[PDB]
């Protein structure tokens, strides 16, 4: 949906796709479907759209309806910016997983770089099963199995929300030790050196140490846990 | 006798928060029934109704409350008693509460739910729902709680009446001055920018105008030594001793 | 009687409900325009995990964070010496950006939270605000503090972003957990070649890509901090003008 | 359905007008 | 005798020259001013027609064209309550362009006049300086009556511009009137690739582009419009230095 | 007895600059045969032990020179004799001489001596032996000389004692903040910009703050005041005529 | 007693030695801060003769120059009625640039002085220093002094440029000496095409490249010495704060 | 050799310190 919205020469003058096929038009959860196609890249490339050279290729779904395991264009695996050069065919194929359940339009589409994206042809699938059912397994290179669905989340969370109690915890203290209105007045009066005293710097060092101390930790902790990282490629 | 009255912004609140809860409900069961296809006629059934419905709507309540705060406003503010004009006060802190909570639904979750809608499927109409929910509901709902704000402190507080507070004018204007800037997103996501990315220029005038809110912090401030002004020193005396 | 209080229990049960009225209106407003701010200048690297690099996020979250920490740290210090107002602003924007990806992203749109969870500010803003509270003074906490808050950023962001920098072989590539999750759970408007990660230089040199982005992040916001301070404190005034 | 926040909204904007003229 | 004056008549006489003259030192002045502003910022789209597109035109002339407009109000509201600056600057600039147009632009050089006339800008203004006239206030006026000088910009151009868009056929491709003009009478150094005019977009959508563009310059407007009135303001100054 | 006592200037002058000549025999010594390779034990022998050793140094010596001026500060300062106030305002002069003298050894020796080495060199690390010189020796010496002068002037002199000086503060704070600018300088070099330019923007930084060095001209004006002052209107007649 | 001085000659004394450190310290922290900015703005065209060309180097290096030379002129006349402000920071920088040419560029890597050697600016400052002498107006003197400031600095760094200008005939090609100086004495990190040096354009005219430069630079110098004697008023400020 | 510059920073604070203490 939304390329009847693109204009019509801008559609017709970039990019011509050409055999589509949907493996299967119903698929059950964690069940599998191939969406192949061709594409023709038009000779006469208008200028409002920029050049080819950095392209995407993409499953127009309304979302992670079916999760994409693979995908590949132009004989080589793409999970990354490819090269499309005017004048030439490519051939594409995406390998979807059903995740939800319902009737879904799933397109071919090329995002190309500041040009834009350019939609093909869909066809509705229908997912049939339980999204509780779905299953993202993931070999890592140490040969240990995951799931890319629930993988990694407990520890953001076990990373995220105690900070955030933390933070709280901290803006409670204050607010309630000394209040806004009669530190306001104290400090309006001249008497703000009232509102803070030894024992409040005191807290407060006591407070960072032991912040900085919980960081260090946690990051030697985390370290200990995943010995072996790599950046993002 | 009842310096502190909380009636009415209990009612704003829990009005605000049944009405967003609603809305938000409406979304998750019509966003893919509707909202995917500009063109198709249930779009115009559940997305375009409520546009229509609710710019004019939006217009009447803002107009009619900026003047049914002028008619009923008070002549003599100067003649204001002390304990009169603390519960103004009061009055006036319930309607910035109200404020803030419309601030953060309006400019926080439905301008997020932007960036998860767009990421999600492909832009063919200056209407999406998520721009229908996000620019043409809650920055004018917003808009309107702080023009009840503004015209209630002008029209009840002798501090405010006298004069125009410049912080208060930048705290109403400056957030409803992203409802104009609507325009610029809408030029830029479509000559300018090609792509779905939050940091593109074209999204600074938002940025820009976010900046105004923080005038919130002057009326706090303006408050605070009327109140302060109005306690007096045997009342500090009890305060800060 | 107590000025407009008839009694003293009266004028204290009304300046505690005034208290709580007030903090909630300030922490809602900040967090409103804070998101607004954060999620329109810095909000892609924090939307999703295949943007949280080396470079490029480290150096660009501390720099746009640290401006209404440093605005809401001078109203608060400066209008009644309470030492929470980096914490203040912290909280707001992670409260309002988890409500925002744990109801929408993932409610709505069904995206796994591993894909789409915010960074970590409240170490670094609990060492902002720290400082301004032992020094007292605004320069010294925007050198020492924001140079704390710039190198801060990253270590506390570590733990809950290891997980997915594991190292995975597809087809015929090398890939990491975060990369895969974004390629396996489709965003139609997301191609690979927008996010502005870091790609390598001729002039990259032996392991320095981390501490460099976080040491230029705490230089600029120095100057970042040292900005809006004096932006927090004109948003403060009570000026009253005659004609609009 | 369609017409359901439509008059979600105009029983909001009633709801606030009389209670609040009242209080 | 009625101060420097000796009678009544000489005083009313003498005030009356002075305003004619006062009057047409100020309009000659400002539309001097104006014309060079206008003319090297907003001058191409204004030169030909060929640059009068639904996109860049729309969009850039009103905005730049606000400047001198919201100064002259500011200093005509502000000092004698005259409600015709807005149109005090637009009937310069539109006067002075004629001028150009006819005894230049065609009189030198030749060419025809449906290739060079100015874009209209008098309703506009007019809008303008009725919304301050019956509002009093320059905030109402940066907003409402910016917002219809950016809206009004294009139905008020309309008519001396849909005559030449009229659809013809060439050699095998299909042009308006106001391209076979600008490309018959020839420019030596104005090749078709200059223009700033709108070429299409993947992100464009079901006929949407001038609405678009006059929503954007109405809100620039107002930003703009709220700047050069300070500046007109400023430039009132009667300040009196003592060292230079 | 004495109002113009130099030994102190004297001393600085001369160990600085003693210190500055060795430093510049040992780069000419050690450039070539350690200083080229950055992975080489050699380059750890004779460059990054400076290094190593210099930084806790010079945040020793800032941190006791500030405590120590602050420790032996004066109690009484409104009750100074305008003799030992013009002795105390001599002795600021001479601190701001040893400052200017070290402003141009870090600001302009080394500073360019990082130009010609950065285009003999294929730039390996973020730590050269003209980086080691330049950003981790000469900056902070200054910084520290700055430090000892403004704490001179606001524990000795009334004038600064009461308040702080904006020119002071600029002029101690600005030439400092170029050392946190060596973050952006290593950021463009590697980031930014793959080319050893001068001009490049990654070094606007270093521009910028360097401005603050004309920040001397207020606290120069500050003192002469203090000077006129003190010589009050004979004494002017006796100058001026 | 003459004040805080016991006699004439001590005070006498004391006043010669005082105003010899102000001067020596007010000079070499002048010359600190125009070196960093002139090498890290307009450095590039003064280390190499292969970038002292006629188009971008008469102008960026008189611009860019022209700063310090207008801050110190407003330090010293405001202050003092002394004449040597330009000329106080043109020689601090001409000692520092050729102190570091000849004892590092030379001394240390060994590369010749015909490759490295500054730029004279010594005569465009003496010009500059006499009009603000002569008029005793810094708005005459950022007009007159500066266009002259901005034309005097080709014809004065002609002397020591055009020896190397000389052509000569290497294997097939055509060079300056200035070329082969640059290309016998390798730079490792000096590429050809980093030069910002001109390459001719279709729109370059009969012999009007240097003129036009320095005219160009002379405008701009004009607004540059008007901003930056104001930077030098601001920088002599006296003001004491009482909260940092 | 890789002592020499260490060594001469530190002998410059001490005599700095010792002698400017003393004046
Ligand atoms: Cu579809
Ligand atoms: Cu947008
Ligand atoms: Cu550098």
């Amino acid at each position: 949906h939304g390329e009847k919205s693109q204009q019509a020469f801008l559609r017709m003058r970039t990019l011509n796709w050409y055999d589509v096929q949907w493996s299967k038009t119903t698929v059950n959860v964690n069940e599998e479907m191939v969406l192949s196609g061709k594409v023709h890249v038009f000779s006469a490339w208008p200028q409002a759209v920029a050049n080819p050279r950095v392209s995407f290729l993409n499953a127009g779904e309304p979302g992670p309806v079916l999760v994409r395991t693979a995908q590949f264009i132009g004989e080589q695996f793409a999970p990354r910016s490819v090269s499309l050069e005017i004048g030439k065919d490519y051939a594409f194929s995406i390998n979807l997983r059903g995740r939800r359940a319902g009737r879904w339009h799933v397109h071919a589409q090329i995002n190309v770089e500041g040009g834009g994206p350019i939609i093909g042809p869909g066809q509705w699938i229908e997912i049939k099963g339980d999204m509780k059912d779905f299953t993202d397994p993931v070999t890592l290179l140490d040969g240990s199995t995951v799931d890319l669905e629930h993988y990694g989340i407990s520890r953001v969370y076990a990373w995220h929300l105690p900070w955030m109690a933390v933070g709280a915890a901290w803006i409670f203290f204050w607010f309630v030790r000394k209040g806004i209105i009669t530190s306001y007045i104290r400090v309006a009066e001249g008497k703000a050196d009232d509102v803070i005293g030894d024992d409040d710097r005191r807290i407060g060092a006591i407070v960072l140490a032991l912040t900085i101390l919980a960081t260090i930790v946690g990051y030697a902790v985390t370290n200990s846990t995943f010995p072996r990282t790599i950046p993002l490629q | 006798e009842s310096v502190v009255d909380l009636r009415g912004m209990w009612i704003g609140l829990v009005l605000l928060n049944v009405f967003y809860l609603i809305v938000r409900i409406y979304e998750q069961v019509f966003g893919w029934r509707a909202g995917l296809d500009s063109f198709a006629p249930e779009f115009q059934t559940y997305w375009m109704s409520i546009l229509w419905t609710e710019i004019p709507l939006e217009l009447v309540s803002g107009l009619g409350l900026a003047g049914y705060l002028w008619k009923t406003r008070d002549r003599n503010v100067d003649a204001v008693t002390p304990r009169e004009e603390m519960r103004r006060l009061v009055v006036l802190v319930q309607w910035l509460v109200v404020y803030g909570i419309a601030i953060y639904w309006g400019a926080s979750f439905f301008t997020e739910q932007d960036g998860t809608w767009h990421m999600t499927v492909i832009r063919d109409t200056d209407f999406t729902p998520s721009h229908i929910i996000e620019f043409y509901m809650s920055y004018p709902i917003y808009s309107v709680i702080a023009v009840g704000a503004f015209f209630y402190a002008k029209t009840r507080i002798p501090y405010f009446a006298h004069g125009y507070s410049l912080a208060f004018l930048i705290v109403a204007i400056g957030p409803f001055m992203i409802i104009p800037n609507v325009g610029l997103n809408e030029w830029g996501h479509t000559f300018w920018f090609m792509e779905e990315l939050f940091v593109a220029p074209l999204h600074w005038g938002f940025v820009f105008f976010g900046w105004m809110a923080l005038g919130v912090f002057g009326v706090v401030l303006q408050i605070l030594m009327r109140i302060h002004a109005l306690v007096g020193k045997e009342g500090v005396k009890l305060l800060t001793e | 009687a107590v000025g407009p209080f008839n009694s003293v229990a009266e004028a204290a049960g009304c300046v505690q409900t005034v208290d709580w009225m007030l903090l909630v209106l300030l922490f809602f407003a900040v967090l409103g325009g804070y998101h607004v701010h954060f999620m329109l200048t810095a909000g892609d690297w924090d939307f999703w995990v295949d943007w949280k690099d080396r470079r490029m996020w480290p150096t660009v979250v501390p720099i746009l964070g640290v401006t209404f920490c440093a605005a809401s740290q001078a109203f608060w210090w400066v209008n009644f010496r309470l030492p929470f107002g980096a914490v203040f602003a912290a909280l707001g924007l992670l409260i309002g950006e988890w409500i925002n990806r744990y109801v929408n992203f993932w409610g709505w749109t069904y995206f796994p939270i591993s894909l789409v969870f915010p960074s970590a500010l409240i170490v670094p803003a609990i060492w902002l605000d720290v400082i301004l509270l032992l020094s007292g003074s605004y320069v010294i906490t925007a050198v020492v503090g924001s140079l704390g808050w710039g190198l801060l950023f990253y270590p506390n962001n570590w733990p809950a972003i290891a997980a997915f920098h594991q190292a995975t072989e597809q087809h015929g590539q090398l890939m990491t957990l975060a990369d895969l999750i974004g390629f396996h759970f489709v965003r139609t408007s997301m191609p690979e070649y927008i996010r502005m990660v870091e790609r390598g230089t001729l002039r990259t040199f032996g392991k320095d890509v981390v501490p460099v982005a976080a040491f230029f992040s705490g230089f600029v916001s120095m100057m970042v901090y040292f900005l809006w301070w004096f932006m927090g404190r004109w948003y403060s005034t009570t000026k009253v003008i005659d004609t609009i | 359905m369609g017409w359901l926040v439509p008059a979600a909204m105009l029983a909001m904007v009633v709801i606030a007008a009389v209670t609040l003229t009242r209080l």
